[PDB]
């Protein structure tokens, strides 16, 4: 058994405010606390409730993903790319939104990944691991992709404040 | 010149394992501590003085120095067969041990066997081998735990005693907070592989050649207090866990009847962060599989 | 302020969200912090989301009722028959419980050495010391009502 | 056993220091004089004067040398070369110089002996200059406030002798103990501070329901002191208690710290009722006006 497909969105977005909320703490952590580590995992719980909410949004979004592609792009090699351009010029700014919007939720999962499977997943995870060459290649390190992948949570912000605005002037 | 404070050292049912960890004292050398810090006016393992001439210098040292010298006990008394498990110059070592500890200013009770009992009160403590604190009731006694205490941290002790001419703060129990105010866990340099779900599983497999974590292997080190995972063994060399042994919780009282050294630590709180996320990701994906018909 | 309604719909909403995770750590406070309490304000600011919060949704629930239904013994002709599908009746009780959650909630913040326009409020008081206990019970009653909202919140997320 | 000497000397001060000592509630001043320590050397106190004194000063710190603790109430003036206090003749500075010398460990008595107090005050006009400043070579505890606790002395004291041992300092070498936290983290109208309830003039209603004095210009937030814990007098009061704020006279400098009735700054200050309060008449003018109801 399953449900309806808006399920599919509504979890997308209760993983996405948690992912959000709790990366954020991974970074800029709370306040610190104090007693005796064998008793407290507070900085522990964020890691993991975001690392498999993580994983969760990633299956979601690449199913979802998976069907968009199938069904002809969204409507019941740089061509294509070139002409998306000439009549970009005249809601078409609106589509290159929600596009980035799914471009970047694979960006926050291709660095998010290559930070998790790092201390050797040595598994399924083995392509990720060109991600860190990658950003080596840049003349940086695994530190880097931490700072990319802090910034995307922050662009993707910027269009759910517009996505959210966007939506409730939908309050005809 | 000045005087050195006066010691008195004496053993009870013990190993000399005690002994042996503070003569390996890194800094100070235990040479040093002898020459200059203390005077070990009586010691049974490193003492010239022998039968009658020993027990003169125990006399005279008691008498002249009364309620000024610092008694330090190595071993415990056994209170079984009237005391005579252990028999020193014809008498219960324990008629030793009340004498010496009436005169003393303080006492230090050297590793788990003088602040526990420790294995000779393992089940079933044939000899009832009772530690120094339950024995002596009206004397501050230092509870230096440890099967043996790390040698540099019973040197720390003694040095600090000395130069700031005091005794150490303590807890509840009687260890000194410096070295005692922590647990093995909670400075464990494997913590990482713990709080990843990163675990050995049998001797000398992959993860144990990668240094991850013993807690499925029976390491104690959750219910643990002492220095060794900052402090560390023999001049900083090592500690049992650095060299893939679980602690066995060598400190703690009555450590020896916590079951199995090879069994888990219970009621320790436990969730791996790449353990349960993996889960959660299979879970995931294998519902999904299901439903799409690419199970297994 | 003559926009539209469903504007008057997200804000309660926000509201009730942080009258939520904020009442609900006056309770459980987090875990304890370490420093100077002169450079410190956490509880505090927890309490000041709160408090404001609460105006600001006060405000709003006095007015989705003056927009929704937009003598003495008249008015009573037409009520008393509610009084004796029923899909309203939860719908009915949410509003009843945001009136609750103000009613007590104000009883708290006003008698505080307020001299003000909430002097009503402390009947409130009065009552709970009639029922034979104090203003912990107001304290309890409230928490209570922020589980019963989220019941329903719980509910009414059924789909319709 | 003997009691362990100390010389009490005197630069330029007021001698609330020594008044403040005296009003001791436990131990009380009279038993710490008897059984607790040795009093050696104190000009206020002392029954010999002139010739007497100095010979009782002399034969203590020779006898006692490097065993006697020097208390020091006041400071040294560098003015006219020292002898803007005089003492035998000569300059305060060579005694407290001399005292120095020979003792194991230094109580700055006060804001004087901890910082300059008063007469180091704008423009100074003797150059008085704390102990810790001409002393550099001695372990100098300081105890600062105009005056301290009376039983944060004695406390301190007691502490010295029956712990055998200097109480611990923070880095400017006052004892963590009853200076480790500030008036503001501990002061029993923080309830009003927090709420934003204010006395806004002298004995408005706000100041008859012991409301906060920040806005009276309580140093309290910037003072770190015991009084609003251990308070004054036997527990009686404090400063703020009796509805003045703290003049933040425990720390440096505070004289020259503009007005005493002056806001302090760089304090956070965020009212929990002041501002829903706003934001409650914000949002109902808002909705008042809107209706028609302004009045
Ligand atoms: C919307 C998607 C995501 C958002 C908004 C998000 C947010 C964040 C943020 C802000 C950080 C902190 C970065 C820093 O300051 O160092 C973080 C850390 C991290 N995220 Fe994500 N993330 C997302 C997706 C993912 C995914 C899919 C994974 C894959 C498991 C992932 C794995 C990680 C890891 C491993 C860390 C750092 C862990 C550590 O070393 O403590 N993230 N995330
Ligand atoms: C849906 C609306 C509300 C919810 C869910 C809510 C929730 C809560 C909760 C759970 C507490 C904890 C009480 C406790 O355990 O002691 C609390 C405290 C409080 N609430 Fe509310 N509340 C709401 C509305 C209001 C309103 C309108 C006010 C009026 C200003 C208010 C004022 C307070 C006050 C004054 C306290 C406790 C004061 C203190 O910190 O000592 N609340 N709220
Ligand atoms: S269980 Fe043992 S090996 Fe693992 S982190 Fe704790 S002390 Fe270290
Ligand atoms: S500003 Fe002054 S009166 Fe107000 S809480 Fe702070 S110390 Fe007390
Ligand atoms: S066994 Fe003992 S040696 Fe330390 S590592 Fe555990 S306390
Ligand atoms: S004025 Fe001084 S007395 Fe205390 S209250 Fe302020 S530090």
């Amino acid at each position: 058994f399953e449900a309806p497909v808006r399920i599919w969105h509504w979890l997308t977005v209760l993983c996405m405010a948690v992912l959000m909320v709790t990366g954020y703490f991974i970074g800029k952590p709370l306040p610190s606390v104090s007693g005796e580590a064998t008793y407290l995992f507070y900085m522990g719980y964020i890691r993991l409730i975001h690392f498999s909410a993580g994983m969760v949004f990633t299956v979601v979004l690449l199913m979802r993903i998976y069907w968009a592609f199938v069904g002809n792009r969204y409507s019941r090699s740089w061509w294509q790319g070139v002409w998306y351009e000439i009549r970009w010029y005249l809601n078409p700014i609106a589509q290159a939104a929600m596009f980035g919007y799914f471009l970047m939720s694979v960006f926050m999962i291709i660095t998010g990944f290559a930070l998790y499977s790092e201390h050797s997943q040595y598994a399924i995870f083995a392509p990720f691991r060109y991600v860190v060459e990658f950003f080596y290649w840049t003349g940086g390190n695994s530190m880097d992709i931490h700072s990319w992948h802090r910034l995307g949570m922050w662009l993707i912000g910027a269009f759910v404040i517009g996505h959210v605005y966007m939506a409730l002037r939908e309050d005809i | 010149n000045k005087p050195r404070i006066p010691v008195v050292w004496i053993h009870g049912l013990e190993c000399t394992g005690c002994t042996e960890s503070f003569i390996r004292s890194a800094h100070p050398l235990a040479k040093d501590v002898i020459l200059s810090l203390i005077s070990l006016d009586y010691d049974d393992t490193l003492m010239a003085a022998a039968g009658t001439q020993a027990e003169e210098v125990f006399e005279d040292i008691i008498t002249q120095y009364n309620g000024k010298y610092i008694l330090a006990v190595e071993g415990n008394p056994p209170l079984g067969e009237q005391g005579m498990f252990c028999i020193s110059s014809g008498r219960p070592f324990i008629e030793k041990l009340k004498r010496a500890a009436a005169g003393a200013s303080a006492i230090i009770a050297w590793g788990t066997c003088a602040s526990w009992g420790c294995v000779q009160a393992a089940r079933p403590n044939p000899t009832q081998a009772t530690p120094i604190d339950k024995v002596i009731t009206d004397k501050p006694i230092i509870k230096v735990p440890g099967c043996p205490p790390i040698p540099d941290v019973m040197s720390a002790i003694i040095t600090y005693m000395v130069t700031f001419d005091r005794l150490p703060d303590v807890d509840r129990m009687g260890r000194p907070l410096m070295f005692y105010g922590q647990r093995i866990h909670d400075k464990c340099y494997r913590r990482a592989h713990f709080d990843a779900g990163e675990f050995v599983q049998s001797w000398d497999d992959d993860a144990a050649r990668k240094g991850y974590c013993l807690y499925k292997m029976g390491c104690k080190g959750p219910t643990t207090y002492n220095a060794c995972s900052s402090t560390r063994w023999n001049d900083g060399v090592s500690f049992p866990i650095q060299s893939g042994h679980g602690c066995l919780g060598c400190a703690e009282n009555g450590f020896w009847d916590r079951g199995s050294f090879y069994s888990r630590v219970v009621d320790i709180p436990q969730m791996g962060t790449h353990s349960t996320a993996d889960t959660v990701g299979l879970t995931a994906l294998g519902v999904v599989a299901a439903a799409v018909g690419v199970h297994a």
